């Protein structure tokens, strides 16, 4: 039951896990979660605004 | 990835991106190119280590105490909390609500005190660390039998092996623990504020299992926690004044920053 | 036994380390998951939120509200200054304790472009222009409204949108710059200056603020977690 | 039909023709060329003069005598004040080019000597007090070249430049400057030496007063021995053409 | 770093003293002059001296700079 | 594989590949069978020990210093850089720019001083080695609050246990790191020549975390650089002069060579 | 716990050991990749350029650039030497300090041909006739031409083309030498003598100097990293 | 949904924005251009420095008092000290070039008065 | 996730590799890589020159 997953490379290769205790909060910390939304801190409005039209009309 | 630039040229119409209105509450979301003539730039970065998770997860000195083989001080005891610490409670005080497991390591070290006692010869020391969840009996003395630890959690551990580790999970008994709490455990109002029993994890309680020598040693133990597996919620402004209290916000008024010559001024005065 | 080779390293504590260990409570069962409003996952989605900046940070303006006003009025000319400082995010004191510099002060680089939103806080009837530059490093900072006119700039006239951005691009050598001081990383200053004077009626103030907020772009990055210079400690905190 | 030895270089405005050339040497290999979309950090445009900054800046002559130990010149300074590609770099904060460097020395048949050309790149120098370091106006000689010396210079308190030629200014054997991009003058059979370098930087473009990316040096192996009754001033003359320049980073003129 | 640390000054004398602080420099400012005078959190020239003058104005004279961790020293002669 | 001999025979020809012009710039590629008659020897040599990577792919001590469990000098500093050593300095700038990652070694080690206290019987010593990146706040004192590491990197280690060892990748803000620099960091051509921020990797601190006995110890702590990974261009003549200092390239001028009594004396004098 | 046994060798410290260890910066993103001329994979491909020989090392010559420059001139006779010196490569102060001597002062082994490139600089009407020499082992140096005719030669003539090459080829019993001096893995003697004498008319000089140059050949290696005996530290440089 | 009064226009590094703009007067019906290959005389190829020449350059403000009669600016000589505009009009004997020209004054509702801004072509006085 | 090798051998055999990290900074040394290219500091001239003809005619 061996996991093959990505190491963090530079731009312009796989490693091996195996768990070994029951309980999976005795795994290792989740590094590579890389995703975003921002936008509910910003730009959080009822209505959308558009970038090239006048913010009030 | 983090986004790349678009190239972009001139422009005469009646598209305004840099004109808009930031009582809405909204930031505007405004490219470089929007306001000048741009190149092409494929962008390769990456924002990897602005992860919750990246910018949580060291582990962290959070509290020191001391114990001897003969005395007064037999042993230790320490309520678990992050809150003594300066560094890992701003890091975790960005947000209102965390939930996390731990991983708890400690770094035992001992020290010869100074006495007349002559032909000392010391054996090795071995240590018992002890945690009893809040409802348990606690130990009134070195040799109390609730060492015994039937149920309670323990680590034994003899000096110069490796420091010892283990892992606790989230224990709240609510969904997410608490950074703050504006409230009484009184529905009356009144008693302590900002107290709650959401974030409480027991007592630590450390001693030597033998004392070794007919001379005097000291030891000290130092907890470090490293937070495993975060999901955060609510970000908060930063801490800008210095932390007074452990238990409590309060602090001392402080300058909203540094002060320069003039509005002008190129440095820092 | 299967025969094994312990290697350099070994029985180390390295605070940065990742491994798996073993439990002290066995099969315990966590406090479900709810649903809770606001949630985070990278440090840079609170750098992509605005901030008030404190420009008018001289004397006693850092303890009152008086350090966010940058102040206008009406001249007997044109083309003077309103205010000045350097492109340095996190080591600038005009910036250094925005949220985006906060954030910045927990790691050694950064990158990305930066956006500075002006707002008038005028009368209705007061009107006005103004010249917003940014001048990349190699010569000094602008002394004069034409010297600045020759960078990077917006003419930004006020009216019923009472907002204007003005973007600052990453123009620099270097893929990333320290946050820290440094001559080799400089990034530049930005500066203001009346393009038009300041016009009111009878009966209307002729002095006049403006506020000033920092964003970063979706282009921005940062690298190399440390720790602060900002929280300090003589003794655990009781 | 034709002679390897004849070739002509046309760059803008400029055209320079040799009757005697050994050929040309390209950098590492390499004809330079504009930085591309995938390797750039700089969002702003770039501005590309061409004609008007890529073409041949003559300098000024200098005199081979027969005690002469050598000379060298930083490229980006040698240039830095001549037509608009100094008018360029004053107004910019970041500049990215690469060079074709000629060098010119006719003597006849009976004047004998040998030259080497060499392109060195981050020609960094040592100071003669070990505690100090060498001063602008003794590394940079903008409209004139700089000379090496014989004899060690004395270290008194001073922020002079070790400029013994045996130890090319860089404290290394100066037969071992041929991993460097390089042609010999030899009187009897060459002319001209030609050499065309591409942009060499750890970054993709960078300031151009406070750095010096490349430095040519000249250097007399052989002596320079004429019989009495033939032509006693022998001068040596440089022409350097920019290529592919590009600039970023448009502000007010000056470097502070 | 301070520029030219070994210099003869041959004559009021202005010492130079000026400096850079490296990035990782971030320890408290000290700056003491010998042969005289101390700064810490003959006459100083620069009002400014943090940002990087530690000139003064008045054998062998030593301006002795030190933010943790960077150390740096200068020998001026004045005769 | 490296090429195998070509066999030949007699020549009476127009080919001249023993004549050239050195003039051009170009090393002649001429093998022995052009100027001699040969024989075929096919060859097995590899030149597999003179790649870039073994050639500078092994440990090498850069630095080392000491430090006292009680007086002045409780704690040690040290600015992480190649420069102060001659062997790795001399094999690193045969080139201009380098790319590696870094492979990092301690050997730490501790000697009893004399003294007059009598009844000294010590504990296991353990060290803290804590890695400040530029930028950050750095310790006053060996209990000053910056070790609680709640972000910087830190290495316990207890005496008698295998040395420390961590993996630094490649840190530069540019793209790659730089030997030599014609410049100055300053627009105006003043100040410090030769230097700039391409290579700046933070400091080192290193201390006891226990005391351990009641008579004096002095520590030591032995760095060691290893590269990994490399890369590097625009090959450079090697250093003929014996190094001065380690910030700049400033030397003493020596002789091209050693001498010899004639030229056709076939020792060396 | 799985049942394991240690060897011989844990907890050991070899500078030349081949591991993974655990990364002090978990997750950083490096810079980029850019282009960059001229590079190195192999130190052979250093070895294989060119390099200017230093035959006149007598006396003060080391300390000036006549060091490099070989003397010849118009003789009342023939066949006298020009010059001589061992083949040794790294060894032999004619060209330990070389671009290929200085990279083989790092390994204790080297194999293969090497090229001597001799270019003529006097003037285009000087001509003359030179006998380029090498002497395997076994008997002494050559001390006459007829001697040197003996072994391998090229008898190289001045004309339109200033440069001539003179191979030395592989000529030992062992398949590798020591680059340290040995007795038993010699390597001979490379020798240069006046075929004809140097003919110029009225007006033009008749002293002339050669350079020699040294390369090695397709067929070179070296083995056995070692430190250098050419560097040397008393104290940490500052 | 926008206002015909709101306007903004960018060259180069250069970005200038009106909340109450008339409209833009294009000079003949014509936008500039370069020249052609079919109409040109000269023969060496031209230099075009585009985002470093092309961008708005501010000039010196005028006072409007009550009784201003008027100013005016010859274009060429406007910008001939102006950075690489002026550079490259002082090393090059032959230009070419439009322009957009942009006038500000804002005033109060009350303030009032009318200014005529005109391109006038050879202007010989 | 294993990958299989040659090891260095004598002329006239494989070793197995399993990454254990994330980083791919933390991985061993390339000690394989044996490719060249000397043309770029040798013969590094425009025009091709032949072995067998003049260098300059």
């Amino acid at each position: 039951g061996a996991q093959v997953s990505t190491q963090k490379t530079g731009a312009h290769i796989h490693y091996t896990n195996i768990n070994y205790y029951k309980d999976a909060a005795s795994n290792s910390a989740n590094r590579q979660d890389f995703t975003q939304d921002p936008g509910k801190f910003t730009e959080p409005v009822k209505d959308i605004m558009i970038k090239s039209l006048p913010a009030l009309n | 990835r983090v986004a790349d630039t678009v190239g972009t040229g001139p422009t005469n119409s009646e598209a305004i991106p840099a004109l808009t209105a930031a009582e809405t509450g909204h930031t505007s979301q405004v490219v470089p190119g929007d306001t000048m003539q741009t190149r092409h730039v494929k962008n390769y970065h990456s924002r990897s280590e602005s992860t919750i998770e990246n910018f949580l997860c060291r582990s962290a000195c959070v509290y020191f105490t001391e114990y001897e083989n003969s005395g007064a001080k037999r042993y230790a005891e320490w309520v678990l909390t992050p809150r003594q610490a300066a560094q890992l409670r701003r890091k975790l005080e960005f947000f209102t609500y965390v939930r996390f497991d731990l991983e708890l390591t400690f770094v035992i070290t001992s020290t010869q005190q100074p006495s007349t006692t002559q032909n000392q010869d010391a054996q090795i020391l071995t240590h018992q660390i002890m945690y009893v969840p809040p409802g348990g009996p606690v130990p009134d003395k070195v040799d109390s039998y609730v060492w015994q630890t039937s149920t309670n959690p323990s680590v034994f551990w003899t000096e110069g092996n490796a420091p010892p580790r283990m892992s606790i999970p989230f224990l709240s008994i609510g969904n997410a623990y608490s950074n703050f709490y504006d409230g009484w455990s009184e529905f009356s109002r009144n008693g302590v504020y900002g107290i709650n029993t959401l974030n409480n994890m027991g007592t630590l309680y450390a001693r030597h299992v033998n004392a070794g020598s007919t001379g005097p040693i000291k030891s000290t133990i130092r907890i470090y926690f490293k937070p495993k597996h975060v999901k955060a919620w609510i970000p908060r402004p930063p801490r800008l004044c210095q932390y007074e209290k452990a238990k409590n916000v309060n602090f001392q008024p402080s300058g909203v920053t540094t002060t320069r010559q003039s509005i002008t001024t190129m440095t820092n005065t | 036994g299967l025969p094994t080779m312990n290697t350099p390293g070994s029985c180390q504590f390295l605070t940065s380390d990742d491994f798996q260990s073993p439990s002290a409570m066995p099969q315990y069962d966590v406090t479900p998951e709810m649903r809770i409003p606001g949630e985070v996952k990278n440090l840079m989605e609170i750098a992509e939120v605005d901030s008030v900046v404190p420009v008018q940070n001289v004397g006693e303006k850092v303890n009152s509200m008086e350090a966010y006003q940058i102040p206008v009025r009406s001249n007997e000319g044109s083309g003077t200054q309103v205010f000045g400082f350097p492109l340095q995010p996190g080591y600038s004191s005009v910036f250094s304790r925005t949220l985006l510099g906060e954030i910045l002060n927990y790691y050694t680089h950064w990158s990305g472009s930066i956006k500075l939103t002006f707002m008038f806080c005028g009368s209705a009837m007061a009107t006005g222009k103004f010249l917003l530059a940014y001048s990349p490093p190699g010569a000094g900072a602008p002394t004069k409204r034409v010297d600045a006119m020759l960078g990077t700039h917006v003419v930004w006239d006020v009216g019923l949108q009472s907002s204007c951005v003005l973007c600052i691009p990453w123009i620099s050598q270097t893929h990333y710059r320290y946050v820290t001081s440094d001559e080799y990383t400089a990034g530049g200053f930005i500066t203001c200056w009346y393009q038009t004077n300041i016009v009111v009626p009878a009966d209307a103030q002729s002095s006049c603020y403006i506020m000033c907020f920092v964003s970063a772009c979706n282009d921005f990055s940062v690298r190399l977690l440390k720790d602060t210079p900002f929280i300090s400690q003589q003794n655990f905190f009781q | 039909g034709y002679s390897d030895r004849a070739r002509s270089i046309t760059l803008g405005n400029s055209t320079i023709t040799t009757q005697e050339c050994a050929n040309v040497v390209v950098g590492y290999g390499v004809w330079p060329d504009y930085l591309k979309d995938s390797e750039a950090t700089a969002e702003d445009q770039p501005t590309q003069p061409d004609v008007a900054t890529c073409r041949f800046y003559t300098l000024d002559s200098v005199q081979w005598q027969k005690t002469s130990p050598g000379w060298w010149w930083k490229l980006p300074d040698a240039l830095s004040n001549l037509g608009l590609f100094g008018q360029n770099m004053q107004y910019h904060y970041l500049g990215r080019t690469g060079y074709t460097v000629h060098v010119q020395c006719n003597a006849s048949k009976f004047h004998q000597g040998c030259l080497l050309v060499v392109c060195v790149p981050e020609a960094e120098m040592g100071c003669a007090t070990l505690d100090n370091t060498p001063s602008s106006a003794e590394l940079l000689g903008g409209d004139s070249a700089k000379e090496f010396a014989d004899k060690p210079v004395a270290s008194g308190s001073n922020k002079l430049v070790q400029r013994v030629v045996y130890n090319a200014g860089m404290g290394v054997g100066v037969g071992n400057l041929t991993i460097f991009p390089h042609q010999w003058i030899n009187l009897r059979t060459n002319n001209s030496a030609t050499i065309v370098m591409p942009y060499t930087n750890s970054v993709p473009m960078d300031n151009m007063f406070r750095h010096n990316n490349v430095t040519l040096m000249v250097i007399p192996f052989v002596p320079l021995d004429y019989c009495p009754g033939s032509t006693t001033y022998v001068p040596i003359t440089v022409t350097i053409a920019p290529m592919c320049a590009e600039y970023n980073g448009l502000r007010l003129a000056g470097h502070q | 770093s301070i520029t030219t640390p070994e210099e003869m000054i041959e004559k009021t004398a202005y010492l130079p003293c000026k400096f850079t602080l490296s990035p990782e420099d971030q320890g408290p400012l000290d700056i003491e002059w010998l042969i005289i005078i101390l700064y810490s959190g003959v006459h100083f020239t620069s009002n400014d001296l943090k940002s990087g003058d530690a000139s003064i104005n008045v054998g062998t004279y030593q301006c002795k700079v030190k933010k943790a961790p960077g150390v740096a020293n200068k020998k001026i002669h004045l005769v």
